[PDB]
């Protein structure tokens, strides 16, 4: 039968998205250098409150997750409200789910206003690659444990005996799966060898997204939700995304050596999201209170979907898995979609997912559904470019797609938005938006 | 289609030929004579087309690339000519394969052994997948055999001599990762692009223009080949006791190939089949392999299996941990253990921890997966959660009342679908069952000293045991990597019944003033590896002794050991390595060498007399007693089949494989011929060497226990 | 329904609570030393699952947590499910709430089962005081960033030229409020000075909590809930808590130097619970599923309550704030409340709370309530003692009291439970429980 999840409250009011704003992004070692991710938290929300003029006391919950966590701030959510002007009595917290924490926030917060304990929420996050809280070798940390617990002064020197010249070398950061050791590009790479992804089509997508995203910046459509960031030295503000290379050619892409597998890989820096920094803040709250305080929501909410799959082989197939289930819960179809989006983490896994969304045999045994998802039309797919352009600021990637589509489906007829996104740990995120 | 054979030629758009090996019959890609013929016809049609530039070879089988030579044609050889001819026809084809100028590539996936690497050395380039199933080697020495052609000469200078010799001798298994860094396989490529990754490798301009140099080039030449040869030969005879041929023969055939050129090895290895392939050692090894393979194919029982994914063990200690270890490390099944004292749980979890992390310590594994099987290790002190164990297995003391009480209560504390099994010491399974609510699901397993080395088990159903209970039990050992053998529920059984005369005679002989070292060295020279007393102590003196009163109460006084001498060691704290003192020196202060026995056991024994009995005489007596018991035990059909009986002794006790086994020995030694000299031994010492009536029956009239074909 | 809200699912099934298991708690040096927080989560989850007949494929969602976070494996939930035997498609997540992450998950887990997406959940967490990860000096964190992005060798030595001072000395761990600097004992002391708590008034609560808890150990009532721990050394298992000292007289530790002020510090180390090490897991799953697979839940659930207050004075009075709200959200009262529980994080800081619960003035004006929330009896208060005995792991004591009370109410043969707990950041956790 119909396995549909109505996203309407106890009183029947549907879950509504009223607005949001995006911090512009810059590469690592750029204007966004050495800035704590917590500081981006205050800045993105503080101006958003003022621009919105929504009261800071009416809000009753908010959760920003973040990749590249820092231990100096265990509960970043408390710090922002203690840093920003919102009421100290808000009962906020933080969560973490890979590169789709924005969507992770979307899930657990939309249900928060489903409970009736609250009425409004705030969505967003901040991750920056220019800042890393790196520590020393693990045993060196273990060594320091005993010395604090040591009681005899002469015992310490005996404890200092175990050392080496390479010990003072700190541990460099890592991105490959801890229990797997496969970097995310590697899993995208093996798919290119598994299913067949030429570099020319992967590089063409890098060109198309660059041409599309730069055109959106050239069209200036992403202006009313993109912040004009100021850097505390206050030298000059940032207005446009410098990551996008809108003046580029496919030939320039093809001269890049493959980064991970330098033997026969079909992915390079050209067709891979670079390390970008930024923040985001988006407002979610039920439609009834929006009319109660007299505000029109920037669209609405229809459904949500998330899947856990294998990491050993083909880990970025979450969107391939999650696509039919979301339309099942929405009672809709890929055809019944004005626009479609997916997080262009890699051009290889991009072509892989849409091909698998169109692979009927994929849904026959892996999913067992009645029919495969459908055909993803490239025209509506990532109209404003994709992640191969703006970049991958990790956490905010989910919300940034939320921003463009709701405006874009505002730029068009109401339609029904849809975004899909892969995540670490065999995780995929998918959902159908309304946008009226 | 009876004409297509397996090698199918396929020409793509480009100037390369992709070759698929699709055997129409068995799932393996084995070798027959006709394949060698038609591929010459196939390569003939390839030679006429000058447009091609390379060739790539495909498994065409998810199971294997090419299995190798099929042993049946080796069994079909009659004299030196056929054995030489198969090698010779292998040479000219492999020479013809190697004679082409264009690039030759073979893609390896699945298995590539024996005749598998035959073609691999005939290809300039080769790729094997990173899938962990692929493997390369020459499993030929085990059969008392050697590769058909090329292996002893063209592999050594392509990869080296030290690696080639040990692979031919030791016969280990080679992985794709270690083959790559060794240099045999040029590249390891993903199975997805395995065919396509070889496409451009076929397009590579050089067939072989810059072969890899030698870092170990120091001994390349005649300066150290003999020094290597003399040391490996001296160790070989020291290790092989001289009773295995095709060991020094390997040194000869390689030496003649290396020294005076390629053509010498061609005739030399062709000649090697002339004598080695037709040798009682060779036939014995070929027959036992077929005997070993059949029982693996044999499913033991006939009833359909039942779902089995949870197992309950009632008893820990060391045996509980060990049996759990294989069922966890190899079988990977969820398991629950209950012990009334956590110390057994704590030690057994330690026990498995002990054997584990040594592979990790060998850097062939990492701790990331190590903890994973630690998770399935589940321990408790209660009956709760045992309701969904598919099988329940007893590992507690052999008190029948204790066994009967626990089996009675475990039914109330476990599902009805659960089948009960017990590794009884001497108690019969039917006697153990007794007041059994589900006796048909009550069955008996039998394990041994730590069975990570021992790949055998015993199947002991009692009077009431559903064939499903057997069928489920039998399929366990297969997924446990063990051989299933169904035996009758009788006192002494089969392995233990024939092992007692092996050790009882050893105890009986040594007390008559014979040194252990001389009888031990001759016995291991004869073909029983590791001698009696060292086996006697480390397996457990008492557990070997415990069955003896049961054996004595079963058949007769023959199983009895001399009184007050075997038992005196037991109540002396001299109870083997488990007690830290027994027979052999256990301090091991002699640089961890072959320490001689404790110089205090001899005064404790009467040890009156001298050697007296000849070195082969004890060896022929030791084999006869088990043989006298082997025919005796199978006389009441304690074993389901003769092949099961043969396979049970040679891998469970240690009969010389080159002799084939107990009844391989009988027919080899003129069938009933040994009876008279055996009867003479009965006259020499006593009626303990009385012939079996069936042994008398087959011996007097002239018979072989195996009609079969000879 | 002006104050009470239903906690029943869409389909009419109450949110049933099923039993759980507790890792025994040990001091940072006596036991659990060097054992990470990962295997503790593995250790509890595997046996608790494989102690009843419950399968692992049925579970669809679960969350653990840790106030002390190890930088490796940022999403701790991924490792627990992958290694210990559960479905590889389970929705595992991790949340943050200092000293009350257990209760944070309880609301987070309940809201997930509220939506109907998931039918059953597992709740618990890990906390360890002996595997504290050591961070570097903040200065020796920016320098390592530049060297990775440096290009030439000459630039590196220029970068190293600024390394000086005692930067080799790492940063020892700190616990005080980062933006307040209050060490949770200094602000716990001022309460006693603010609200008049004497060291003679306390130090008998420390005794009475050491009692009624060692007796529980002596009575063995907490048998099936406390695991027997095993270690990779396997030297010996642990059966009883070693922190608990329900044998010293109340007049023994009163002659101890004050822990924090050391001048008029009416609290000391003895009457303040020490951080201990352990983990826990509990089964939370809906009423209908419990019956349709034939399982009785260990009681049921009534409601939840949490409060946020300004962090400048007496921040551990959240339970004083939280207590009436839980009772109104359940339509209940202390009179119809068999047995209560308090976290008792310190000597005092709860004596005020019960005093505040009984103080008419506090609830009159500080909350806007017409009346005080009522006083509570000691006899039905921490009958099994509290943190002053076994110890206080931050995120673990939450579910631990859940285990203690429900079985105690099972010992009491029904009734409604209630637990109160204070949390860092001026946060309080309280709720009404029900053992049917």
């Amino acid at each position: 039968m119909g396995q549909v999840l109505p996203l309407v409250t106890r009183q029947g009011d549907r879950i509504a998205i009223v607005s949001g704003l995006r911090t512009p992004f810059a590469r690592q070692a750029t204007a966004f250098h050495g800035i704590p991710a917590v500081d981006l938290g205050k800045m993105v929300v503080g101006e958003l409150l003022a621009r919105s003029e929504i009261p800071a006391e009416v809000i009753e919950q908010l959760v920003f997750g973040q990749v590249v966590q820092m231990p100096e701030a265990p509960n970043i959510a408390r710090e922002i409200v203690l840093g920003t002007g919102m009421n100290v009595h808000t009962d906020a917290y933080s969560v973490s789910r890979a590169c789709a924490t924005s969507f992770q926030a979307v899930a657990n917060v939309a249900e928060s206003l489903m409970a009736g304990t609250i009425r409004a929420g705030i969505a967003g996050g901040a991750d920056s690659s220019s800042v890393l809280p790196i520590g020393v070798s693990k045993k060196l940390a273990r060594v320091l444990v005993d010395v604090n617990k040591a009681r005899t002064m002469s015992q310490r020197l005996k404890l200092f005996s175990r050392l080496r010249l390479r010990d003072l070398m700190p541990v460099p950061p890592a991105v490959a799966e801890y229990s797997t050791g496969l970097r995310m590009g590697d899993t995208a790479e093996q798919m290119a060898k598994t299913y067949g992804i030429t570099r020319e089509q992967q590089d063409a997508l890098a060109h198309r997204s660059h041409q599309r995203a730069a055109q959106a910046w050239s069209d200036g459509k992403l202006k009313e939700e993109v912040m004009t960031a100021f850097i505390p030295p206050y030298k000059q503000p940032l207005v446009e995304d410098n990551n996008i290379r809108g003046n580029s050619s496919l030939a320039d892409y093809a001269k890049l050596r493959p980064a991970f597998d330098r033997k026969h890989g079909t992915v390079t820096a050209a067709n891979s999201t670079p390390l970008t920094d930024g923040a985001a803040a988006v407002i979610l709250m039920t439609e009834s209170r929006a009319k109660e305080l007299g505000l029109v929501p920037l669209g609405y909410l229809r459904s949500y979907a998330f899947t856990a799959i294998d990491v050993w082989q083909d880990m970025l197939l979450g969107p391939a898995w999650s696509t039919p289930l979301a339309l099942e819960r929405a009672g809709l179809t890929m055809s019944d979609l004005t626009l479609i989006d997916m997080h262009e983490a890699f051009a290889a896994q991009t072509l892989a997912n849409i091909q698998l969304l169109g692979s009927e045999r994929f849904a026959r045994e892996a999913l067992g559904r009645a029919h495969a998802t459908g055909e993803v039309d490239d025209s509506k797919f990532n109209v404003l470019g994709g992640s191969i352009a703006y970049g991958h600021p990790f956490a905010a990637t989910g919300a940034r797609m939320i921003t463009q589509t709701l405006h874009e489906l505002r730029r068009r007829g109401g339609g029904f938005g849809l975004v899909t996104a892969c995540a670490a740990g065999g995780l995929g995120a998918a959902m159908v938006l309304e946008a009226e | 289609m009876e004409m297509t054979s397996a090698f199918t030629l396929n020409v793509r758009l480009d100037n390369i030929a992709v070759i698929t090996i699709d055997v129409p019959g068995e799932k393996m890609n084995t070798l027959k004579a006709e394949f060698a013929s038609q591929v010459r016809a196939i390569i003939k049609q390839l030679r006429e087309n000058k447009e091609l530039r390379g060739v790539v070879f495909v498994s065409a089988k998810p199971d294997n690339f090419i299995a190798g030579a099929d042993i049946n044609m080796i069994g079909n050889c009659k004299t030196a000519q056929e054995a030489e001819a198969l090698a010779r026809q292998g040479q000219q084809l492999m020479a013809e394969i190697h004679a082409l100028p264009i690039q030759v590539i073979a893609a390896i996936h699945g298995a590539c052994l024996g005749g598998g690497l035959e073609l691999a050395l005939a290809c300039h380039g080769r790729v094997c997948t990173d899938d962990p199933k692929t493997v390369l080697g020459l499993p030929e020495v085990q059969l008392g055999l050697l590769p058909g052609s090329g292996g002893t000469q063209r592999l050594p200078r392509l990869i080296g001599v030290s690696t080639a010799l040990e692979m031919i001798l030791t016969g280990k298994q080679l992985r794709a990762k270690q083959a790559l860094k060794l240099g045999l396989v040029d590249d390891v490529v993903p199975h997805s692009i395995l065919l396509e990754a070889a496409v451009e490798l076929a397009k590579k301009e050089r067939p072989s223009s810059r072969p890899l140099p030698v870092r170990e080039r120091i001994l390349a030449g005649p300066l150290g080949r003999a020094l290597l040869f003399k040391m490996v030969g001296k160790k070989t005879e020291h290790k092989t006791q001289g009773n295995y041929p095709a060991t020094e023969r390997i040194l000869e055939v390689v030496e003649t190939g290396l020294a005076q050129g390629t053509s010498s090895g061609y005739d030399a290895e062709a000649r090697a089949f002339g004598e080695l392939a037709m040798t009682p050692q060779s036939q014995a090894l070929r027959s036992i392999f077929f005997a070993s393979t059949d029982v693996k194919k044999d499913p033991g029982s006939d009833a359909p299996p039942a779902p089995l994914n949870s197992v309950g063990i009632l008893g820990g200690g060391l045996m509980g941990g060990g049996i759990a270890y294989v069922t966890a490390c190899k079988a990977g099944i969820p398991v629950r253990i209950k012990d009334i004292n956590p110390q057994g749980i704590n030690h057994a979890l330690k026990y498995s921890w002990d054997q584990l992390e040594g592979k990790v310590r060998r850097r062939h594994l990492k701790a990331s997966e190590r903890d994973k099987q630690l998770a399935l290790i589940s321990g408790t002190t209660d009956y709760r959660g045992f309701a969904h164990r598919d099988l329940i297995i007893e590992a507690v003391f052999e008190n029948l009342e204790l066994k009967q009480q626990m089996v009675a209560e475990v039914e109330q504390n476990c599902a009805a679908h659960t089948i009960f099994a017990s590794n009884t010491s001497s108690l019969p399974i039917g006697d153990i069952a007794a007041h059994a609510t589900r006796p048909e699901q009550v069955i008996g397993l039998h394990f041994f000293s730590p069975v990570e080395k021992m790949p055998l088990v015993e199947i002991i159903p009692h009077a009431g045991t559903s064939a499903q209970t057997i069928a489920t039990t039998v399929k366990l050992a297969k997924k446990q990597g063990k051989t299933p053998i169904v035996v009758r529920d009788k006192a002494g059984f089969y392995v233990n019944r024939i092992l007692a005369p092996y050790i009882n005679e050893a105890i009986r002989m040594l007390t008559q003033g014979e040194r252990v070292e001389h009888i031990d060295a001759a016995l291991v020279k004869f073909g029983f590896p590791v001698g009696p007393i060292q086996l006697l102590d480390e397996v457990g003196i008492d557990t070997g002794t415990k069955i003896i009163p049961v054996l004595e109460a079963a058949y007769g006084e023959r199983f009895s050991a001399p009184a007050n001498v075997v038992s005196s060691i037991l109540n002396d704290d001299r109870k083997g390595r488990k007690n830290g003192r027994g027979f052999y020196l256990y301090g091991q202060k002699g640089r961890k060498s072959k320490k001689q026995v404790d110089p205090a056991i001899y005064p404790l024994i009467g040890t009156q007399g001298q050697g007296r009995i000849s070195a082969p005489q004890v060896a022929e007596r030791c084999v006869m007693l088990m043989l006298n018991e082997a025919v005796r035990c199978v006389d009441e059909q304690v074993i389901r089949s003769v092949r099961d009986g043969d396979i049970g002794a040679v891998f469970g006790i240690g009969f010389p494989p080159f002799l084939g086994g107990p009844f391989r020995y009988i027919d080899s030694l003129g069938a009933g011929e040994v009876v008279a000299i055996m009867q003479r031994l009965a006259t020499q010492y006593g009626s303990r060497f009385t012939p079996c009536e069936r042994l008398v029956e087959m011996g007097a009239r002239g018979e072989s226990f195996w009609k079969t074909t000879a």
